[PDB]
């Protein structure tokens, strides 16, 4: 048995049921064998009918096509950042401030 | 830019995507594949520093 | 692929690139089946390298 894995619709796989499509929130997604995490939004890209998914300058998947409806979805990571704690000495006080 | 572009190198593994390796193959070989990728990326970070 | 252990006790079942163990979650473009008959001593010849 030889399996073909390309940038194709890939319409041969096991009996996994699909769920509804929810947008504008960080969720776990499995778009036709492609797993990931993030928020999916409506995309304004000019995809061509033979194209399936997009890519960015950082060479990662940032756009997908719904295998049920001809809709392009942009994938972005959910919110992220760094946290800094501002304190005087513990010999002085136990109060702190937080910088996001 | 070089640091960002160094993320598409397979470093001798089957793929550069962690999810594909974890979903397409068993843990016994996933260990070595992810080890190769992690070592490559750590080397890139150390070189940048 | 769940219903595949329902024949005579298989003497060779070797899978390269995908773990057979409950991994029917992968979606492929097309599948090719190549069937033939050989002798037992030649079975080891059907492998990469
Ligand atoms: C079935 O898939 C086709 C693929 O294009 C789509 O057009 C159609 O709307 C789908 N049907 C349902 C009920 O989702």
């Amino acid at each position: 048995l030889s399996f073909e894995l390309l940038h194709a619709p890939a319409t041969v796989c096991g009996p996994k049921k699909s769920t509804n499509l929810v947008k504008n929130k960080c969720v776990n997604f499995n778009f036709n064998g492609l797993k990931g995490t993030g928020v999916l939004t409506e995309s304004n890209k000019k995809f061509l009918p033979f194209q399936q998914f997009g890519r960015d300058i950082a060479d990662t998947t940032d756009a997908v096509r719904d295998p049920q409806t001809l809709e392009i979805l942009d994938i972005t990571p959910c919110s992220f950042g760094g946290v800094s704690v501002i304190t005087p000495g513990t010999n002085t006080s136990n109060q702190v401030a937080v910088l996001y | 830019n070089t640091l960002v572009k160094q993320l598409s190198s397979k470093f001798g593994a089957i793929s550069s995507v962690l999810n594909d390796i974890f979903s397409r193959l068993d843990p016994p070989e996933a260990e070595v594949q992810i080890d190769r990728l992690i070592t490559g990326r750590l080397q890139s970070l150390q070189t940048y520093v | 692929y769940s219903v595949l252990y329902n024949l005579a006790p298989f003497f060779t079942f070797k899978c390269y690139g995908v773990s057979p163990t409950k991994l029917n979650d992968l979606c492929f473009t097309n599948v090719y089946a190549d069937s033939f008959v050989i002798r037992g001593d030649e079975v080891r010849q059907i492998a990469p390298g």
